[PDB]
């Protein structure tokens, strides 16, 4: 998961 | 928006909607090239094709369960941009190049169109 | 083999299956939780939720264009699910968490379980 | 495109  | 993404997520999902084809779950339309029949789903050819796209969304196309495309379309070139739309991954060989390039250009499959064109000009 | 990949193609397909979404192009089931309805297509379903998977492959229940969720099953819950299955972007906060969980939990979406438990971890 |  990361920020888009 | 303050989401967070799951990068694998569109490959992941790719991976399954390939499963469902192996497995022959849920296609819903029959593809002829010539005497050859490939079985898929209108959804995945659609979002792959700008050909595709206007054929099922056409009022008239879209109930069809069965398309006939153009008796110049080579089968083997159809069935390695098929594989491509399920997998991200082309088989582009010296002896395929053109057939591919040509189907690639009838269905408006932009970006194999674009790739097919660069490794004819490396080889002249 | 010797393949070539497009590395942004399964993004631009999911994208495209967004967009048919949306427009309401071959959507070919409706999900019932509680009062609201969702449109969607049940192969991008099958793809995300392992419930889905086994409620599409069933013989029976293939067929049906609806499918009435438990009535437990928060609707917003779903919502965010639901766009997460077509986006990869998950829609989390403090204030819908704990549906989100229990939604991704009973349609067996286990990586997106798996964040929502780290982040309840964290807050602990 | 690249070598996957
Ligand atoms: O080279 C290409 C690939 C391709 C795919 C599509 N697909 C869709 N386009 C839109 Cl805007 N919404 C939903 C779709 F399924 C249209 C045109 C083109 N041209
Ligand atoms: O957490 C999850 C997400 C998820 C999706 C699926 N989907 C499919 N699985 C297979 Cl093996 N082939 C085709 C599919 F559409 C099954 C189980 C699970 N569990
Ligand atoms: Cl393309
Ligand atoms: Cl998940």
């Amino acid at each position: 998961w990361v920020i888009p | 928006d303050s989401c967070i993404q799951f990068t694998r997520h569109a490959s992941d999902v790719l991976l399954n909607l390939n499963r469902l084809r192996s497995r022959d779950i849920l296609t819903d339309v029959v593809i002829v090239v010539s005497r050859e029949q490939f079985r898929a789903h209108k959804t995945v050819l659609m979002a792959c094709s700008g050909l595709f796209y206007s054929i099922f969304t056409d009022q008239l196309k879209c109930n069809l369960s069965v398309i006939n495309l153009d008796p110049e379309i080579n089968p083997e070139g159809f069935c390695i941009l098929l594989d491509f739309m399920y997998t991200s991954r082309l088989n582009l060989r010296e002896g395929n190049i053109m057939a591919v390039m040509a189907t690639a250009m009838y269905l408006q499959m932009e970006h194999v169109v674009d790739t097919c064109r660069k490794f004819i000009k490396a080889s002249e």
